[PDB]
């Protein structure tokens, strides 16, 4: 054929019955700061419905705020979401996804207060560069694959992957940020959301679908670091739409056979042939030929040196992180929305 | 011919 490997299967199995009873325990039991115990800085990222702000604690450490306007989380699912976030991101604990340090609310926002990765995010190196030799994107997408591995087994799926969402840390590692679209499901889920290049067939379909969106996610993130650009790529959303139904992927003349049938088999419509989905599940994945130099525990352990380390200049350091406009926070003298937040 | 600045990721399409 192509020993160790099912007793390191035994170990996995190990390792997420452990993972999930302490999800759990922090899942059934999830207000600990205020605002004024802290300084804002700048802003490093923004959305329609707030800003991600690097802040310092009036103890010194830094950390990266989420402020959210609870009167523009107005639609039905955008307040939902926001909850989602909340209890996940508190319950969760994995070396490449980000820690909530703080929650609180006030009159009129909504904040998450979360460990300070000051390496950027992977988006604007990408870019900036073109695109990621196959071993550089592999070594990241390595972490994404052990990530949705411990995501999926508590029943959470991810839904935004994206190299917006990942961000790099002082050792080049990833640390995934912007749990807004995560969610518990146990079966499937209905709900039409995520980032248009991103979606899987089913979604675009309005077909209920599960955790296999993920593993579609990954093969557009694997092509994307590897290209340069999406395989599915358009001016317009609803052209960008058209193209993933059909799935009709070309790939770039450099892609090598083995990252190209790994991404058929990832960018697969038919779910009974998904990766990621099979009856092997995560390990038709983490068996796959492009994957063979890949030391899935050496990733998880971080013994393995990363492509390049992000230079910094010292603690609050923004320089790898583009510039935004500023807008001063306001809290209304009257509570906003205090209904829709209330177990916020 | 797509796009290729930061994407926004919508919550109900
Ligand atoms: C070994 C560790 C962690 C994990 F998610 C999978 C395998
Ligand atoms: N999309 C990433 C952006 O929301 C963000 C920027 C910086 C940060 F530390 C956390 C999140
Ligand atoms: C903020 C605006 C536009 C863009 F493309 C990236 C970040």
């Amino acid at each position: 054929g192509h020993a160790k490997k099912g007793s390191e299967q035994e170990s996995v199995k190990e390792f997420l019955a452990k993972a999930k009873e302490e999800f759990l325990k922090k899942w059934e039991s999830p207000n600990t700061a205020q605002l004024d115990h802290f300084d804002r800085i700048k802003t490093l990222g923004t959305g329609s419905f707030g800003r991600v702000m690097l802040v310092k604690h009036k103890t010194g450490n830094h950390y990266a705020m989420k402020i959210l306007d609870k009167q523009k989380v107005v639609k039905l699912k955008q307040i939902e979401h926001t909850l989602n976030e909340k209890r996940i991101l508190q319950a969760v604990n994995f070396p490449f996804l980000v820690k909530l340090e703080f929650s609180f609310k006030d009159n009129s926002n909504l904040y998450m207060v979360m460990e300070y990765v000051p390496g950027g995010e992977m988006f604007s190196h990408l870019r900036r560069i073109g695109r990621f030799s196959e071993p550089h994107a592999r070594f990241y997408a390595a972490q994404i694959v052990l990530t949705f591995e411990y995501l999926h087994s508590l029943d959470l799926i991810y839904r935004d992957l994206k190299p917006e969402n990942l961000l790099i840390d002082q050792q080049g590692y990833i640390q995934v940020t912007d749990f807004g679209f995560a969610k518990r499901v146990k079966g499937r889920t209905w709900t039409l959301c995520g980032t248009p290049e991103y979606l899987a067939p089913e979604i675009i379909l309005s077909k209920g679908y599960n955790k296999a969106v993920d593993w579609w996610a990954l093969g557009v993130l694997i092509y994307e670091m590897a290209a340069g650009y999406p395989p599915f790529f358009a001016d317009q959303p609803i052209q960008i739409y058209e193209k993933i139904v059909s799935g009709k992927v070309r790939f770039p003349s450099h892609f090598s056979s083995d990252l190209k049938d790994l991404l058929r088999n990832l960018l697969q419509v038919d779910l009974t042939k998904r990766f990621g989905n099979l009856k092997n599940g995560v390990n038709d994945i983490k068996n796959h030929k492009w994957f063979a130099t890949t030391d899935w525990i050496a990733i998880y352990q971080r013994k393995v040196e990363a492509p390049f380390i992000p230079k910094f200049k010292g603690p609050g350091d923004t320089s790898n992180f583009d510039d935004y406009e500023e807008e001063e926070i306001r809290v209304s003298i009257n509570e906003k929305c205090g209904k829709e937040f209330t177990e916020f | 011919a797509g796009r290729t600045g930061r994407r926004q990721a919508i919550h109900d399409i």
